[PDB]
C-alpha cells in the first residue's frame, strides 16, 4: 500500500533502513501503553508480551 | 539540647537480660552450671528499640550481680566463661571446655562486687543486622526446605557459661543476674515501629488477629 | 515528553518528573570494596542495565496492595537473570520507575516506597504456640510480584502509617502519575546471593482507594520499569 | 510486533475503541539495483 | 491565540499552528513570465486577497470525504469570482487553512491534501466497454464541495494511502485542529482558464472515523478558510 513497495516492484534488489511511524487517533482523554518490538530476521515471533 | 535523642543515649543504659538459677536440688541445673547465649533481647523493652533500625554496631558491657534467692551475700568462688562464636560449649561440669584457654574465664568472689567485662563487635559483617530477606548460604541448591528464612546467623554474640568453681556442688543456693550495657552505637536504615506484639524471638511473625495501635475515638468530629 | 532510551530499550516518561535518590546517595561500583588485584569481578554496563518492565498489574476499587523483592524479581527474566543465577557473588543499585495510566475523572493514591531487608511474617490463626514460615512463593515472587495480605501491618507486623521513613515518592492520580526511585546496594556486606538474599524490597500500595463513576474504566494498570544501575557479579558458571 | 503492554484506559464519555494509523517510508541510505517492469493490467 | 486580519476579513485562528509550505515553494508574481511590456496583467492584492470562508461542513460518523476545486471553489463567490469569471488568463496561489471544532471526547482524523490535476473517473457499473463521464458538478463542484464516493481510490483509481506523497498535513482530534497547507501556483503554462481549468483539488477525507459516546454532538464542523496569494488576471471584460 506504500509508494515505497510499489517502487520496489519496479527493481529487483534493495537495501537499506526503514522507518514506521504510529500515530493514535483516539480521544484525548484516553491513555495506555503499547509495547511495539523489532525481531530480526531469523528470530521467531516472541511467544508473550 | 538534643544529645539525649542520640543513639549513644537511646541505648546508653544497662538492664536485666538473664539470670540464671543455680539451686541446691531440683531439676533446673542439676550440674551446678549453666550456658546462656548472649541475647540482647533478654530486656523486654530492647527489641522494638533495637528494630527500629536494620543494621547495627556496638560494644557490650557485662556485668555479673551474684547473690543467693534472699539477696544474701555468701562465702562462694564462680567462674565466668565467655564462650566465644565458634568454640564448643561445656556439656558437663567436668567439660574441658572450662579449662581451655582461648575461652576467657572470670574468676570472681560473691564477696567481690559484681563482675565487669566488655565484649568487641563479634560479627564477621560489617554490622549485626536484626532482618534478613532471605534464605542463610550456601546457595542454593534446593535448599532443605522454608524453615531457615528470616535467620541471620552472623548475629551470634557469644556465650556465658556460669559455674560454681569446684569438684563438689556449692553449699548455697545462687542466682546470677547478668546486665548488658551498649556501648558505641551506630545504626542504619530507619524502619516503622512494631505496632503488633511479637509471637517468636527470630521472626516477625504476627497473630491474624491484628490490632490497631490506639483508638479511643467514637468519630471523627467528637475529641 | 521525551524519548528515554538505554541499551536496546525505550520507553516514554516526562522530564517534568521529580527524583528521589534513596538516603542520599548514589549507586555505585565498589572500588572501595574488598579484593581487588586479581581479579576486579564482572561488571555489566551496555547490554545488561537496560529498561526492563514487568508485566503490569491492574490496580481496583477493592486492591490491597503488592510487593517485589530485589534482585528476585529480575532473577528469572533478562541477562541479569543469567547473570545473578550463574555467578557466586552480587550486588547492584536500581533505577526504579512506576507509572499508572488513568483519567482525570479517576481517583487514588499510591504509597510507592522501598525497603531493605523485607521479612514477610505470615500466619497460624492467632495465635501460637508454633509457627508456620512463609513459602518461596511469599518471599520471592518473582517478576510477578506478590499482593499484601495485611497491608495496615505490612505482613510483617509494622505500621504501614510510617512507611514513609522508607525512601518512598506518592502516586496521587490527581497531581502525578509516575514516581521514580533510585536505591543504591544496602548491605552489611560487599556483596552477596542474588538468589537466596532480597537486599530490599518495593512496595505499592493504595493508602487512598480507587474511585471512579460506573462506566469509567474499573481497572487502573501501574506499570513498573526498573534498570540496573551498578551491576557487579562475581564467581564463574556451572 | 505491537503488544497491549497496559489495558486501553478511558473516562465515561470517551469511546471505548480507538485506531492506529501507521505510516511507513525508507531511510536516507536506501538504495534499489537492478530495474524491472511488473504492473498489473493495461487499458483492457 | 491571536486576530489575524487581512482586508475586510478577520479569523480567530492560532500562532501556535505548523504551516506546511507546498513543494518548499512560496507563491509569487509571474515576472518570470515573460509576456510583458506592454502590458502587465492586472493583479489585486489589497481588495480580492481576503480571507474567504466557506460554509462549513458536517463531518459524521458515515463520511466519506470531500473534495473542492480550485479556483472553481471561488469562480462564483466574491470580487475574486468576479475577476476570474470576467478574465481571459488567470493565475494565483492560495493559503488554505482547514479548521474543526471538536471536544476531548471526540475522536477522529483527516487527511488534508492538495492534489494537482486532481482528474475525477466516475464508473458505469463495473464495466465498459462504453464509459461515462462524470458531469460538471462532480468536476467542478463550486463552493460548496462534492462528497467522495470511493475515498480509498479517490473516485480516480489512485490509492488514498499515497496521497501523503502529496502537500498534506493530519488533523487529528486528539492533536490538533486545525491545518495550513500553502499552494503555488502549478501549471505546464503561466497562465491559464480560470472557469475551464482547475489546477489542483483539495482533499479532506476522514482516515480515522469520527466517534462519540451517544449523547456528544453527533456532527463536527469543518471549515474551510481561504485566502489567494499572489493573483493574476489578464484580459478584459463582457
Amino acid at each position: 500500500s506504500t509508494l515505497l513497495g510499489q517502487l520496489c516492484g519496479y527493481y529487483t534488489q534493495w537495501s537499506g533502513s526503514l522507518e514506521v511511524t504510529f500515530m493514535f487517533t483516539g480521544s484525548f482523554m484516553a491513555t495506555g501503553k503499547m509495547l511495539i518490538a523489532y525481531t530480526p530476521p531469523g528470530g521467531p515471533l516472541p511467544k508473550d508480551r | 539540647s538534643t544529645a539525649e535523642t542520640t543513639l549513644d543515649s537511646f541505648f546508653s543504659r544497662a538492664g536485666l537480660v538473664g539470670e540464671i538459677d543455680l539451686p541446691l536440688e531440683g531439676t533446673t541445673n542439676p550440674n551446678g552450671y549453666a550456658n546462656w547465649d548472649i541475647d540482647i533481647t533478654g530486656y523486654a523493652q530492647m527489641r522494638r528499640k533495637v528494630e527500629l533500625f536494620t543494621y547495627m554496631r556496638f560494644d557490650a558491657e557485662f556485668t555479673f550481680v551474684a547473690c543467693t534467692p534472699t539477696g544474701e551475700v555468701v562465702p562462694q568462688l564462680l567462674q565466668y566463661m565467655f564462650v566465644p562464636p565458634g568454640a564448643p560449649k561445656p556439656d558437663s561440669r567436668e567439660s574441658l571446655a572450662w579449662q581451655t584457654a582461648t575461652n576467657p574465664s572470670v574468676f570472681v568472689k560473691l564477696s567481690d562486687p559484681p563482675a565487669q567485662v566488655s565484649v568487641p563487635f563479634m560479627s564477621p559483617a560489617s554490622a549485626y543486622q536484626w532482618f534478613y530477606d532471605g534464605y542463610p548460604t550456601f546457595g542454593e541448591h534446593k535448599q532443605e526446605k522454608d524453615l531457615e528464612y528470616g535467620a541471620c546467623p552472623n548475629n551470634m554474640m557469644g556465650t556465658f557459661s556460669v559455674r560454681t568453681v569446684g569438684t563438689s556442688k556449692s553449699k548455697y543456693p545462687l542466682v546470677v543476674r547478668i546486665y548488658m550495657r551498649m556501648k558505641h552505637v551506630r545504626a542504619w536504615i530507619p524502619r516503622p515501629m512494631r505496632n503488633q506484639n511479637y509471637l517468636f524471638k527470630a521472626n516477625p511473625n504476627y497473630a491474624g488477629n491484628s490490632i490497631k495501635p490506639t483508638g479511643a475515638s467514637r468519630t471523627a468530629i467528637t475529641t | 515528553v521525551a524519548q528515554l532510551t538505554i541499551g536496546n530499550s525505550t520507553i516514554t516518561t516526562q522530564e517534568a518528573a521529580n527524583i528521589i535518590v534513596g538516603y542520599g546517595e548514589w549507586p555505585s561500583y565498589c572500588s572501595d570494596s574488598d579484593a581487588t588485584a586479581v581479579d576486579k569481578p564482572t561488571r555489566p554496563d551496555v547490554s545488561v542495565n537496560r529498561f526492563y518492565t514487568l508485566d503490569t498489574k491492574l490496580w481496583e476499587k477493592s486492591s490491597k496492595g503488592w510487593y517485589w523483592k530485589f534482585p528476585d524479581v529480575l532473577t528469572e527474566t533478562g541477562v541479569f537473570g543469567q547473570n545473578a543465577q550463574f555467578h557466586y557473588l552480587y550486588r547492584s543499585g536500581f533505577c526504579i520507575h512506576v507509572q499508572c495510566n488513568a483519567s482525570k475523572f479517576h481517583q487514588g493514591a499510591l504509597l510507592v516506597a522501598v525497603l531493605p531487608e523485607y521479612v514477610i511474617g505470615t500466619v497460624a490463626g492467632g495465635t501460637g504456640t508454633e509457627d508456620s514460615h512463609p513459602p518461596y512463593k511469599q518471599t520471592q515472587p518473582g517478576a510477578d510480584g506478590f499482593e499484601l495480605q495485611h497491608p495496615y501491618v505490612l505482613d510483617a507486623g509494622i505500621p504501614i502509617s510510617q512507611l514513609t521513613v522508607c525512601p518512598h515518592q506518592w502516586i496521587n492520580l490527581r497531581t502525578n502519575n509516575c514516581a521514580t526511585i533510585i536505591v543504591p546496594y544496602i548491605n552489611a556486606l560487599p556483596f552477596d546471593s542474588a538468589l537466596n538474599h532480597c537486599n530490599f524490597g518495593l512496595l505499592v500500595v493504595p493508602i487512598s482507594p480507587l474511585d471512579y463513576d460506573q462506566g469509567a474504566t474499573p481497572v487502573i494498570p501501574i506499570t513498573i520499569t526498573l534498570a540496573p544501575m551498578c551491576s557487579e557479579f562475581a564467581g564463574l558458571r556451572q | 510486533s505491537i503488544w497491549y503492554q497496559t489495558n486501553y484506559v478511558v473516562p465515561i464519555g470517551a469511546p471505548n475503541t480507538a485506531y492506529i494509523i501507521a505510516l511507513a517510508a525508507a531511510q536516507k541510505n536506501f538504495t534499489m539495483q537492478l530495474c524491472k517492469d511488473a504492473s498489473d493490467i493495461l487499458q483492457t
